[PDB]
C-alpha cells in the first residue's frame, strides 16, 4: 500500500532508500528531488502528484522524508505511519541528525523491513520492537527605557542583488545571491517580536551565509526587541535555487573579415503581473569599428566610442515577454589579426521580488507593560530584487 | 585498460578474505562494512558468494544482517538473488519461526517466473502453524504473488484459504488478511467479494474493538464498500461505529465518518436518531483540527466535502476555522475556503470582522487572499453588501500597495453584481489611482470608469492620462481602455471627438495586435455608420451574475463522499484521474 | 595554465589536491564538491572536457578513481589529457602497481612527483625515462 | 621508515564514528604540542615524523595552528628528507608573522647560494608554489642571473625558467625587461628538450605582452618544429611519447607561433609551410598502433597545427586540407574528436577563403546531429548549421532543422525554434516558403513562439500574399489533430475568420464543418483566446448566412452572457445584439474587407 520510503538530507542526496514495490523506479528518485526539494515556484503541500505518482513528504531538521505511491491510498495512513515510525527513531537514538543516520544505517533498514510489509503497516509498538529487533541503537543593552511615539509603524525591506555568469548555449556557469533584511521600525516602549520565515535560508567563490544581529535570539521563529530608528536585522548569501529574472541569447556571424552581425535576445522569466524597471543591456563591440547601424524595437540603443560598446535602454518590461535589438557592424581592415576577443554581455535591471525566493511569513509584536499588539502597528514590507554582476557570454 | 584494478593489495581483497573468517565477532562488522559499501554504490558481486557462505550459521544476528543484504540485492540485481532459492526452500521447518516467516518473506520480495516451484508448495503449508505470525506473513505475501502476472489457477483455494483465516481467535492477524482481500478486489472480475453479510459481519464488528491501530482502519475501509439493505441494519452498524473516536489522530476518526455519512438514509424525523447522529458527528470533526499541519490539511480537505454536502453537522462551529498565525500557509488557505463556506447571515458581523483583520499582517499571499474573500462574502450574502464595501474602503484607504490593488480589483466584481447602488464611492477610488501597477487593477479602473461615466464630470481627463503611454501595456488594458472610451462617447457626444479619434487611431495603425485591430475597425464601421443603432448595440443591459464559483458537480461530490479517506477527497479529482 | 590538478574516489574523498592558484580553505572546499559532483553524474559515453564555472576540465577515470586537471577555456584539451595518462602511467611504474592505498600512505612523494612534473601552472618534464631515473636517484638518498 | 604514521593511517580508518575520529585527532595534536613544548630534547628525525603527522592531519581536513618553528627549523638540516618536508609543509601552510617569513627567505637565499642542483630545485620549487609578496621582493633580480648561468644543471635551468614565469604573472611590475632576454631565446637551441619546454612557456607568456624583444624567436622554432616532425623512430626516443616525436614540446611551440604574425622572412614561411604540410600529410595516415594514446597525441598536434593555420589565414590550399580533415573527424567512434572538429569548423566558418569547403559538409554536419547522442555535439552542430547558412542552402537547413523539430529534446527546442525563426525573416525570397515554414513552426512548437513571430505572418498574409487560399487550406488541415494548442488555435481563428469563403467551396471545409472544429477548439483554451475565437464566430455570420441561427445560439448560452470575465461577457453581448438588431446589410457594413497593415 505504501510504494516505497526515502529518506534526503538537506543538500538534495539521497541518504536512504527503501523500495516496496517495482512499478516505481529511479525516475520518481529524481522527480522528487527535482520538483520538491529543489522546487521554485511549486506551492507548497504535502501530498504532491506528478507523473501519476503521489509524494507525501514530512521534514524532520534538515532531513526529508518521503513515502512514494501510485495507488489510491489512505491519506491519513500515510502521516500517521511517518509520525508514528518518526517516534520510533527517536526513541531508539533521540535526535534525528544525518550523523545519526550514517551511524545506524543498520538498525533503519532493520526498522524498515520490520514495521512495514508490503506496505502494509502492521502492529508496531515501540514496546513490541525490542522483541523482533536484536540490535541497539549507537545514541549521541541596545534599547533605551522611555521611547514614545504617537503612532506604531514598521516597514521591512528585503534587499537582494543576485549575480550570474551563464554560457552562450545556456548553462548556468555560476549564479548567487547576496541579500540583507532591513527594519525600520517607530514602537513605543520595549516591544518583543517574533519573526517566522520560510526554509529558503539555512543556518572569488560565493559560499552560504548567514549573519543575525546582536538582539537576535534564536530557540521557525526569531525572537528580538527591534532598536529605535533602522538597523540591519540578518545579512546572507545564497547559492541553491536562485530565480533569474532575465534569460539572454546572444547570436554573432562574422561574415569574413570586415563586416559584422549581433542579435540579442532577451527574456523575462517571472510572472505576467510583475514589472522590471530600469533595464540596461550593454553589448561590446571590437576595437576596430567603423560604425554601427542598430534597429531595436523596443527602448532606445546608442554606440559609445569612448566606452566602446552599444547601450540598450528599456524603461520596463512585464513577464514573460521577449524582445530583440539587431545591429550590423562595419570594420575597417587596419591589421588582419588580433581577433576580437569577445567580452560578456552586460545586465542591470530592478525587480519587485526576491530572486533567492525568501518569502516573509509572519511578524508577531507584543508589548507586556502596554496595551498595544500586533492588531495595532501598522506593518509594510518590500522587496527589491536588483543586478550584481549579470553576465552572459556571446 | 586496468589501472587501478588490481586485487592484489586492494580493500577488496582484504575484505573477501575477512569474510572467510569463522569468527562471528569479526563477521558481524566485515557483514556491516559491505552493507555500507552496498550502500554507498560500490560493486560488490564478487564477494557475493562469500556472504552466501556467511548464510550457514547458528547465530541470529548474523543470518539477519545476511538476509538484509540478500533484500538488497533482491531490489538491486534479482538474477543473481534468484539462484539463491536453494537454500531459502529448506529453512521452514527449524523452529523460532520467526526465521521461518523472514524466510518467507524474502522470497516473497524475489519477482521470478520460475519462483513459484520454490514458492507455491511451501505457502500451502504455513497457513497452519502454531504461531500466527507465519500466517500474518502468508497473508501479506499472497497479495505480492498475486502481483505477479501468472495463470494462478490456485486462485481458488488461495481466497478459500483467506476467506477461512478470518475466523480465527487471534487479532492483527485477521486485520492483515481482510486488508489482503481488499487489495484483491482492488482488481475485481464479474463475480467477488462474496456477500456472507451476517456471520463476516458479525465478526468484524465482533474483532473491531480488540484490533491494533491500523485494524480498525482495514475493517473500516473494507467495510465501506458493503450496501445495507436493512433500516433496522443500518441502525446497528451505525451505533456500532460511532464510537469510534480513538486515540489514532484522523484514519480511524475519517474512516468512521466516512462510514457513517454513506451509510446515511432513514426516514428525515419519524425517529429522534438522524438529529442524534448529526450532533455526534460534529466533536470529532472539530478535534480532528488540533493534529500535526498534514493531518490538519488532510482534515480540513475531507471537511470541505462534509459541509459541502450536508452543511447541518457543522452550521454553528465557524469559530474553530479560524486563522492562528504560525498556521502554515496550506493549512491557512484551507481554513479560509471552508470561513467562507460556512458564512450564514448570522455571524458575517464576526467573520468580517476577522477577514479585515488578516488583511494587516505580513503575509502577501494570504492578505491577497484574505481581500479576494471579504469580496466572496458580500457575494454570498446580500445583508451585507454595504458592510463589505465598508470595509473594502478602509482597506484602500490604508494606503499599502498590494491591499489597495486587490480591494480595487474585487470591487469591480462587487460592482458588476450589484449596479446602480455605490456610485457615490467613485471619487474615494480616483485619489488612490496613482498606485496602480497591476494589469488586472488598471483594468478594473479604467473599467469602473468607463461605467457611470454620466456620473463622474472628470472621466475624460481621467482617460486622457491613460492615452499617452497606450504602447507598452499589457493586451488586457488596451482592450478595456478602447471600450471604456467608446461608451464614454456615446454618452458624451459633442465634446470628447479628439479621444476617440486618437484612440482609435492608436489602435487601427500604432498597434500591430491583429484582434486588437480588429476591434478597432468594428467599433470605428459603428460610430460612422449610424449613431443610433450604436448605442443600443454598445450600452445595452448586461445581465447579472451568479456565484457560480463555489460549487461542485452533484456527481463528483457524491463519489468523493463515497471516498471520504482517501486521495481521491484530497486532491478532489476522481479515482481516474491518477492511475 | 593549470589551476588546480585533483585525485579523488568515488565515494567522495579527496586523495590529492594541487592548488595553483589563490584560495580559502572554504572556497577549497566548495570547488573540491563542485567538481566531485559535476564528474560524478556524467557518464562513460560522455566527453572528458567539461566546463566549470569559467574554467574546464579534463578529467579521466581509472577504476574508481577520479583524476582531474582545471584548466583555461582556451588551453588544448587532448595535450592535457595525455599529460594526465602520462602522470598516471609514472605512478604506476613508480609504486611497484600503484593502489589508492600507495597513494594515501605515500602522500608526500607523490607531492614530489607531481612538483616535478608540473610547477607554476605549467608542464615541466614529459620524458617518463628521465622522471624515473630522477625520482630513484632521490629515493637513493 | 615511519611506522607510527602507517600504523596512524589504519587507526584513523578503523574508527567507527565521527566522535572517535575527533577524540583520536586531539589526543594526537595534545601529544605533538606537550612534545614540542616539552624541555626535553629531540632529534630531528623525531621532528620529521611529526611534522608528516601534522601534514597528514591537515589533509585530513582539520585546522592546525602551530608547528611552523620546527618545520621552518628542519629547513637548515643537511638530510634531504628533512629539508623536502620542511619546504612541502611550508608550501601547504602559511604563516603571517613576518620574522618567520624573512627567517624562511633568508634560509632559500642559503640554499640558493649552495651548488647542490638538489636543494636549488627545492628552494625554486618552493618560491614557485609559494609565490609571495617577500619572496618576489627578495629573489626578482637573483632568479633570472641563476637561469642564465653557464654551469648550473638542465633541471634547475627548467625550474628557474617556470619560477620567472611565476613571478611575471603574480607580480608584474617587479620584474624589469633586462638582458638577460638573449640567453633565454638562445635557451630553445639546447639539446636537453625539457630546457626547450620550459623556455617556450616563459617566452609565450612574455611575448604576449613584449613581442619586439623576443621576435627573433620564430625562426629557431620553426626549426626545431621541422627538427621534430622529420625526426625517425630511432631519433628523440627520450621524449617520445606512444610513437609519437615531442607533442607537448611541438603544441607549445605552435602556441608560441600563434602569438606573433607571420614571419618576414620567406625562407622561415617556406620551412613553416613545409612543417605544416608534412604534419598533415602524416594525420593522412593510417595509425601505427591500436592503443587510443597515439591517437590522441597525434590528433593534438594536428588540432594546434590546424588552429595556427586559421590564426595566419593566408594559404588556401592548407585551409582547404585541414576543412577535409575536419569533415573526415566527424565520421569518427570517439566523440572528442568530434567536439572538437565541430568547434574547429565553426572557427573555420568566419573565414573567406574556406566558405565553400565548409558548406561541402553540410550532409556530414546534417547526419552527425540527427545520429547525435551527446547534447554538446548537437548544440555545436547547430551553431554550426546558423553559421554557415546562406542563400543557397538557407531552405535545405531550415527543412532540416524543422524536421529535427519533431523528435527533439524539450530543452534545445527554444533554441531551435528561435533560430529557425531568425533564418526565415533574414532569408524570405518567396513568400509562400515563408508563411509555410512559419505555420509549420507554429503548428509544431507554438509553445516555445513568441507573440511577434505570429504577428508577423499574420501581417504578411493580409499584406500581399496572393496565397489566402493556401494560408487557409493549411491551417485547416493543421488544426484537425488533437493535439492543437494556444498560438496555433489562435492564428488559425484568425486566418480561418478571415478567409473561409476562400475554402468553403470544397466538400471537406464546408462552413458548419469549419464552425464545429473552432467550437471544439474553444472550450479548452484560455479568455484571449475565446475573445478572438468569438471575433471569429461574428466574421463566419457575416461571411456565411446559411450558418448564422447556428452561430446565435452559441452565443446566447449562459456561458458567454453570464461569464465572470469582463471582456468575453462585453464582446458575446455586442456581437448578438449586432446580429439581431439592425439588419443583414448593415452587420456587413461593420465587416468590410479589413484594410491592409501600414
Amino acid at each position: 500500500m505504501i510504494g516505497g520510503l526515502f529518506i534526503y538530507n538537506h543538500k538534495g542526496e539521497v541518504l536512504i532508500s527503501r523500495v516496496y514495490r517495482d512499478d516505481i523506479g529511479r525516475n520518481a528518485v529524481d522527480a522528487f528531488r527535482v520538483n520538491v526539494i529543489h522546487a521554485r515556484q511549486q506551492v507548497r503541500s504535502p501530498v504532491t502528484n506528478i507523473a501519476r505518482t503521489s509524494f507525501f513528504h514530512v521534514k524532520r531538521s534538515n532531513i526529508w522524508l518521503a513515502a512514494v505511491t501510485k495507488q489510491n491510498v489512505n491519506a491519513a495512513m500515510v502521516f500517521e505511519f511517518l509520525y508514528k515510525m518518526c517516534d520510533v527513531m527517536a526513541a531508539y537514538f533521540g535526535k534525528i541528525s544525518e550523523e545519526n543516520i550514517k551511524n545506524n544505517f543498520v538498525l533503519i533498514y532493520e526498522l524498515l523491513d520490520e514495521i512495514l510489509d508490503f506496505g502494509y503497516p502492521q502492529n508496531s509498538e515501540t514496546g513490541a520492537l525490542k522483541t523482533f529487533i536484536t540490535q541497539q541503537g549507537i545514541k549521541s543593552g541596545w534599547r533605551r527605557e522611555g521611547i514614545k511615539y504617537r503612532r506604531n509603524e514598521l516597514f521591512l525591506d528585503v534587499l537582494e542583488s543576485v549575480n550570474l555568469l551563464m554560457s552562450p548555449q545556456g548553462q548556468v556557469l555560476s549564479a548567487h545571491v547576496s541579500g540583507r533584511v532591513v527594519m525600520k521600525s517607530y514602537l513605543s516602549g520595549m516591544p518583543e517580536c517574533k519573526f517566522g520565515m520560510n526554509d529558503k535560508i539555512v543556518i572569488s567563490i560565493a559560499i552560504d551565509d548567514c549573519t543575525f544581529h546582536q538582539c537576535v535570539r534564536l530557540s521557525r521563529s526569531i525572537s528580538f526587541i527591534p532598536p529605535d530608528g533602522e538597523f540591519e536585522l540578518m545579512r546572507y548569501r545564497t547559492t541553491k535555487d536562485i530565480i533569474l529574472p532575465f534569460r539572454v541569447i546572444p547570436l554573432v556571424r562574422e561574415v569574413g573579415r570586415t563586416k559584422l552581425e549581433v542579435k540579442v535576445v532577451i527574456k523575462s522569466n517571472f510572472k505576467p503581473s510583475l514589472l522590471a524597471q530600469k533595464i540596461e543591456v550593454r553589448i561590446p563591440t571590437p576595437l576596430n569599428t567603423s560604425g554601427v547601424q542598430v534597429i531595436c524595437m523596443k527602448g532606445k540603443a546608442k554606440y559609445k566610442a569612448s566606452e566602446n560598446a552599444i547601450v540598450w535602454k528599456i524603461k520596463r518590461m512585464a513577464g514573460m515577454k521577449e524582445s530583440q535589438i539587431s545591429a550590423e557592424i562595419e570594420l575597417l581592415p587596419t591589421n588582419d589579426k588580433k581577433k576580437w576577443a569577445r567580452p560578456p554581455i552586460s545586465m542591470n535591471f530592478e525587480v519587485p521580488f526576491a530572486p533567492s525566493g525568501l518569502k516573509v511569513r509572519y511578524l508577531k509584536v507584543f508589548e507586556p507593560k502596554l496595551n498595544y499588539s500586533d492588531h495595532d502597528v501598522i506593518k509594510w514590507v518590500r522587496y527589491i530584487g536588483r543586478s550584481g554582476i549579470y553576465e552572459t557570454r556571446c | 585498460s586496468k589501472y587501478f584494478t588490481t586485487n592484489k593489495k586492494g580493500e577488496i581483497f582484504e575484505l573477501k578474505a575477512e569474510l572467510n573468517n569463522e569468527k562471528k565477532e569479526k563477521r558481524k562488522e566485515a557483514v556491516k562494512k559491505v552493507i555500507a559499501a552496498m550502500t554507498v554504490g560500490k560493486d560488490v558481486s564478487s564477494l557475493f558468494p562469500d556472504v552466501v557462505n556467511c548464510m550457514q550459521t547458528d547465530n541470529l544476528e548474523l543470518k539477519k544482517l545476511v538476509y538484509l543484504y540478500l533484500m538488497n540485492y533482491a531490489k538491486s540485481q534479482p538474477d543473481m538473488a534468484i539462484m539463491a532459492v536453494n537454500s531459502f526452500v529448506k529453512d521452514c521447518e527449524d523452529p523460532n519461526p520467526l526465521i521461518r516467516a523472514l524466510a518467507v518473506r524474502t522470497m516473497g520480495c524475489i519477482r521470478v517466473d520460475k519462483i513459484t516451484e520454490y514458492l507455491c508448495e511451501p505457502l500451502r503449508k504455513c497457513l497452519k502453524d502454531e504461531d500466527p505470525y507465519v500466517r500474518k506473513t502468508a497473508a501479506v505475501c499472497v497479495a505480492k504473488l498475486h502481483d505477479i502476472n501468472a495463470q494462478m489457477v490456485e486462485d481458488q483455494g488461495f481466497l478459500d484459504s483467506l476467506r477461512d483465516l478470518i475466523a480465527d481467535s487471534n487479532p492483527m492477524v485477521v486485520a492483515n488478511a481482510v486488508a489482503a482481500l481488499s487489495e484483491i478486489s482492488e482488481s475485481h472480475p464479474n463475480s467477488n467479494l462474496l456477500d456472507l453479510n451476517p456471520q463476516n459481519i458479525n465478526k468484524l464488528l465482533t474483532a473491531l474493538n480488540e484490533c491494533t491501530e491500523w485494524g480498525q482502519i482495514f475493517i473500516l475501509d473494507c467495510l465501506s464498500n458493503y450496501n445495507p439493505k436493512d433500516d433496522r441494519e443500518a441502525q446497528s452498524i451505525c451505533e456500532r461505529v460511532t464510537p469510534r473516536l480513538s486515540h489514532a489522530n484522523s484514519a480511524v476518526v475519517l474512516s468512521a465518518v466516512k462510514v457513517l455519512m454513506k451509510f446515511l438514509e432513514l426516514l428525515p424525523k419519524d425517529s429522534d436518531y438522524y438529529n442524534m447522529l448529526l450532533k455526534k458527528l460534529a466533536p470529532p470533526l472539530v478535534t480532528l483540527l488540533s493534529g500535526e499541519p498534514e493531518v490538519q490539511y488532510v482534515a480540513l480537505r475531507n471537511i470541505n466535502l462534509i459541509v459541502q454536502k450536508r452543511p447541518e453537522i457543522l452550521k454553528q462551529e465557524i469559530k474553530v476555522f479560524f486563522v492562528k498565525y504560525n498556521d502554515p500557509i496550506y493549512v491557512k488557505l484551507e481554513k479560509l475556503d471552508i470561513m467562507i463556506r460556512l458564512a450564514s447571515q448570522a455571524n458575517i458581523a464576526q467573520v468580517l470582522a476577522e477577514l479585515k483583520e488578516y488583511a494587516t499582517e505580513v503575509d502577501v499571499d494570504f492578505v491577497r487572499k484574505a481581500v479576494r474573500a471579504i469580496g466572496r462574502c458580500a457575494i454570498k450574502v446580500e445583508q451585507s453588501a454595504e458592510r463589505c464595501v465598508s470595509t473594502l474602503l478602509d482597506l484602500i484607504q490604508t494606503k499599502v500597495n498590494y491591499v489597495v490593488q486587490e480591494a480595487i480589483v474585487v470591487i469591480r466584481d462587487i460592482f458588476r453584481k450589484y449596479p446602480n447602488k455605490y456610485e457615490s464611492i467613485i471619487a474615494t477610488l480616483c485619489e488612490n489611482l496613482d498606485s496602480l501597477d497591476e494589469p488586472d487593477a488598471r483594468a478594473a479602473m479604467i473599467w469602473i470608469v468607463g461605467e457611470y461615466a454620466e456620473r463622474i464630470d472628470n472621466a475624460d481627463e481621467l482617460l486622457e492620462s491613460f492615452l499617452e503611454g497606450f504602447h507598452d501595456e499589457s493586451t488586457q488594458v488596451q482592450l478595456t481602455l478602447l471600450t471604456a472610451i467608446v461608451k464614454l462617447f456615446l454618452k458624451k457626444p459633442s465634446e470628447t471627438q479628439e479621444l476617440v479619434q486618437q484612440v482609435l487611431s492608436l489602435a487601427t495603425q500604432d498597434s500591430d495586435n491583429p484582434d486588437l485591430r480588429d476591434r478597432g475597425y468594428i467599433y470605428w464601421r459603428l460610430l460612422s455608420t449610424d449613431p443610433v443603432t450604436a448605442k443600443e448595440v454598445v450600452l445595452s443591459e448586461k445581465p447579472l451574475i451568479s456565484e457560480e464559483t463555489d460549487l461542485i458537480e452533484p456527481t463528483l461530490l457524491d463519489e468523493l463522499i463515497c471516498h471520504i479517506g482517501s486521495l481521491a477527497s484530497v486532491y478532489h479529482k476522481p479515482p481516474n484521474a491518477f492511475v | 595554465m593549470i589551476r588546480f590538478i585533483l585525485i579523488q574516489n568515488r565515494a567522495g574523498k579527496t586523495r590529492l589536491a594541487k592548488w595553483y592558484m589563490q584560495f580559502d580553505d572554504d572556497e577549497k572546499q566548495k570547488l573540491i564538491e563542485e567538481v566531485h559532483a559535476v564528474v560524478t553524474v556524467r557518464d562513460a559515453k560522455h566527453t572528458n572536457f567539461v566546463e566549470f564555472r569559467n574554467f574546464k576540465i579534463i578529467y579521466r577515470r581509472y577504476a574508481g578513481l577520479y583524476f582531474c586537471i582545471c584548466v583555461d577555456v582556451n588551453d588544448n584539451n587532448l595535450a592535457y589529457l595525455e599529460a594526465i595518462h602520462n602522470f598516471v602511467e609514472v605512478l604506476n611504474e613508480y609504486f611497484h602497481n600503484v593502489c589508492e592505498l600507495d597513494l594515501v600512505f605515500n602522500f608526500y612523494k607523490v607531492y614530489t612527483v607531481v612538483d616535478e612534473m608540473f610547477l607554476a601552472g605549467e608542464i615541466r618534464e614529459t620524458s617518463q625515462t628521465k622522471v624515473l631515473k630522477q625520482l630513484l636517484m632521490l629515493q637513493s638518498l | 621508515g615511519m611506522r607510527g604514521l602507517a600504523v596512524f593511517i589504519s587507526d584513523i580508518r578503523n574508527c567507527k564514528s565521527k566522535e572517535a575520529e575527533i577524540k583520536r585527532i586531539n589526543k594526537e595534536l595534545a601529544n605533538i604540542r606537550s612534545k614540542f613544548k616539552g624541555d626535553k630534547a629531540l632529534d630531528g628525525y623525531s621532528k620529521k615524523k611529526y611534522v608528516c603527522k601534522l601534514l597528514f592531519i591537515f589533509l585530513l581536513g582539520h585546522d592546525i595552528d602551530f608547528g611552523h618553528m620546527e618545520a621552518v627549523n628542519l629547513l637548515s638540516s643537511n638530510r634531504y628528507t628533512e629539508k623536502q618536508i620542511g619546504y612541502l609543509f611550508i608550501s601547504v601552510l602559511v604563516n603571517s608573522n613576518s620574522e618567520l617569513i624573512r627567517l624562511i627567505n633568508n634560509a632559500i637565499k642559503n640554499d640558493l647560494a649552495s651548488r647542490n642542483p638538489t636543494f636549488m630545485g627545492l628552494a625554486l620549487h618552493c618560491i614557485a608554489n609559494v609565490g609571495s609578496r617577500e619572496m618576489a621582493e627578495a629573489f626578482a633580480g637573483e632568479i633570472p642571473k641563476i637561469l642564465v648561468a653557464g654551469d648550473t644543471m638542465d633541471s634547475v635551468k627548467q625550474s628557474a625558467a617556470l619560477c620567472l614565469l611565476r613571478l611575471y604573472r603574480t607580480s608584474p611590475d617587479l620584474v624589469p625587461m633586462g638582458d638577460w632576454t638573449s640567453r633565454v631565446v638562445h635557451l630553445l637551441n639546447d639539446q636537453h628538450l625539457g630546457v626547450v619546454t620550459a623556455a617556450t612557456s616563459l617566452i609565450t607568456t612574455l611575448a604576449q605582452k613584449n613581442p619586439e624583444e623576443f621576435k627573433t624567436s620564430v625562426s629557431l622554432a620553426v626549426s626545431r618544429l621541422s627538427r621534430i616532425v622529420t625526426s625517425a623512430s630511432t631519433d628523440l626516443q627520450d621524449y617520445t611519447y606512444y610513437f609519437v616525436p615531442a607533442p607537448w614540446l611541438s603544441v607549445k611551440l605552435l602556441r608560441l607561433l600563434q602569438c606573433y604574425p607571420p614571419p618576414e622572412d620567406p625562407a622561415v614561411r617556406g620551412r613553416l609551410t613545409e612543417c605544416l604540410e608534412t604534419i598533415l600529410n602524416k594525420a593522412q595516415e593510417p595509425p601505427k598502433s591500436k592503443k587510443v594514446q597515439h591517437s590522441n597525441a597525434k590528433n593534438a598536434v594536428l588540432f594546434e597545427a590546424i588552429s595556427l593555420i586559421i590564426h595566419h589565414d593566408s594559404e588556401p590550399n592548407l585551409l582547404v586540407r585541414a576543412c577535409n580533415q575536419l569533415g573526415q573527424f566527424l565520421q569518427h567512434r570517439e566523440t572528442n574528436l568530434r567536439y572538437l572538429a565541430l568547434e574547429s569548423m565553426c572557427t573555420l566558418a568566419s573565414s573567406e577563403f574556406s566558405h565553400e569547403a565548409v558548406k561541402t559538409h553540410i550532409e556530414t554536419v546534417i547526419n552527425a546531429l540527427k545520429t547525435e547522442r551527446d547534447v554538446s555535439v548537437r548544440q555545436r552542430a547547430v551553431d554550426l548549421l546558423y553559421a554557415m547558412c546562406d542563400r543557397s542552402n538557407a531552405q535545405q537547413i531550415v527543412a532540416e532543422m524543422l524536421s529535427y523539430l519533431e523528435t527533439a529534446d524539450y530543452s534545445i527546442r527554444e533554441e531551435i525554434v528561435l533560430k529557425v525563426a531568425i533564418l526565415a525573416e533574414k532569408y524570405a525570397v518567396d513568400y509562400t516558403w515563408y508563411v509555410d515554414t512559419i505555420l509549420n513552426l507554429i503548428r509544431i512548437a507554438g509553445d516555445y513562439v513568441s507573440e511577434e513571430v505570429w504577428y508577423r505572418v499574420i501581417q504578411i498574409v493580409i499584406n500581399r500574399d496572393d496565397v489566402q487560399g493556401y494560408a487557409a487550406k493549411t491551417v485547416f488541415e493543421a488544426l484537425q489533430a488533437p493535439a492543437c494548442h494556444e498560438n496555433l488555435v489562435k492564428v488559425g481563428g484568425y486566418i480561418l475568420g478571415e478567409f473561409g469563403n476562400l475554402i468553403a467551396g470544397d466538400p471537406r471545409s464546408s462552413p458548419l464543418i469549419q464552425f464545429n472544429l473552432l467550437h471544439s477548439k474553444f472550450h479548452l483554451c484560455s479568455v484571449p483566446t475565446r475573445a478572438l475565437l468569438l471575433s471569429t464566430y461574428i466574421k463566419f455570420v457575416n461571411l456565411f448566412p446559411e450558418v448564422k441561427a447556428t452561430i446565435q445560439d452559441v452565443l446566447r448560452s449562459d456561458s458567454q452572457l453570464k461569464n465572470a470575465d469582463v471582456e468575453l461577457q462585453q464582446r458575446a453581448v455586442e456581437y448578438l445584439r449586432l446580429s439581431t438588431v439592425a439588419s443583414t446589410d448593415i452587420l456587413a457594413t461593420v465587416l468590410e474587407e479589413m484594410p491592409p497593415f501600414p
